[PDB]
This record gives structure tokens, sequence and C-alpha cells, in this order.
């Protein structure tokens, strides 16, 4: 139950999470909108990512 | 590149975004027009996803203070207006000390 | 969906579309909805979001864009209402000439 990035995304607020196509994640909170609070498997950094930009492994 | 989900503008989001457009430079000093205010709302909306109902300044004449606490930009006549950065807006809800109706 | 200019012909064709499809007709008004409409058309048609402007109330809100055959009718809870006469009379100007 841990998603992967489909497209690259550069965040522009301190609370979003930036990532490169292929960076793996792990959702900490999807139940709140189409902006999921996720945790980067690569860095360990948490923050909101646009759910429409990711998909399950 | 898909277009990110919708989400409401927020104080913290507004602040980070202001420093961003200030760091980048350009919006500062730029002459105002609805066509620009509108291209703005859309550029932010496309890239960030913030629903386009946050960049509202107050009614003139004079200085146009932003309604969204945290958007550190105002409109100053230099009527012909122009965008001006002023970090005090991040600490004073002037557009509410003046026009409380909107809140 | 290249970005195009909202002309009278485009306004009309659009009003016909949204009338054939149904839904907007009778729908209650809210800024957030008027905004959702502006964006929906902008995404699919490519019309820059500065054409759906009604007139200040109170009362009926006539569209400023000649060719947009929709107006907001109080039933001040408002609701969208198609009236093709608007493509023939620019009432939002006979009435509020300032915007022009």
């Amino acid at each position: 139950t841990l998603f992967v990035a489909l497209y690259d995304y550069e965040a522009r607020t301190e609370d979003d999470l930036s990532f490169h196509k292929g960076e793996k994640f792990q959702i900490l909170n999807s139940s709140e909108g189409d902006w999921w609070e996720a945790r980067s498997l690569t860095t360990g950094e948490t923050g909101y990512i646009p759910s429409n930009y990711v998909a399950p492994v | 590149t898909p277009q990110v989900p919708l989400r409401p503008m927020t104080y913290k989001a507004a602040v980070d975004l202001s420093h961003f457009l200030k760091e980048k430079g350009g919006l500062e000093g730029l002459i105002h027009s609805q066509r620009r205010q509108d291209i703005l709302d859309l550029w932010i909306y496309h890239t960030q996803g913030y629903f386009p109902d946050w960049q509202n300044y107050t009614p003139g004449p004079g200085v146009r203070y932003p309604l969204t606490f945290g958007w550190c930009y105002k409109l100053v006549p230099v009527e012909v207006l122009e965008w001006r950065f002023d970090s005090r807006l991040a600490f004073h809800h002037v557009a509410r000390e003046l026009h409380p109706e909107y809140f």
C-alpha cells in the first residue's frame, strides 16, 4: 500500500513535498482530500502531494 | 504534467507564495489590470492548485489592500494602480480593519 | 484545447450547448459555482475566465457578454435561467452602461 510518482513536481509552499518521477512514497493520510500527506521512501520527508500525480506500486 | 487538485488558499500558503513571487521578482512594481490579476490567479491555480477566489483586494480609490491575510501584496496608485509587496500585511489585516463587511 | 477569445458567436454556441445538455438551467447561484463554470469552460473550450459577468442586483442579473444567453433570476437566492432574447437585446447595457 505504498505509491510511486508518475510525474515530477516542484512544491512552492513549505508543507508540500517535491519529488522526481519514480520517487516512492507511503501515504500517511489520504482521508482528507485529493492532497495526500505522504512520506518519501527516499528522504524520509513528509508533506502534501497531489494524489492525481501518484499511483500504487 | 497534469493539473493538481483544488485546495483553498491559506495564510501559511499565502505567505510562502508571496516570498516566492518576491524572491522571483517581477510582480513587484508591475502595473495592474484585471487581465493580469486573472492570469495570476490562473498561473497559481495551474501550478499550485489554489482555488481562484483568494486574490481579492479592497475597493478604491487609493491603496488596494488584499483580503486574504497572508498575501503580502497590495495595489498602490502610482486610477492607474500597480502591485506592491509589503510584509506588514502578513501581520496586520488592514483589509479588515478597514472593510469588515467582507469578513 | 488552444486558448480562444470569447466572441458573440462563441457565447451563443456555448449557451446552446449548455441548454441542450441541461442542468445549468434552474441551478441555484453561488460565486463558487460561477467560478466552477468559468474554469470548466476554460479547461474544455479554452475561453479565458473573464466572460461570465452578470450585473449588480438587486433583482435580475443580466450577463454582460452579448451572446451568453443566461441571466440570474431571484427565486436574494438566485438561479441560472436561459433566455435567448439576450442574444438580441443587450439588456445588461441598456441598464448598466458603465461596464461598457
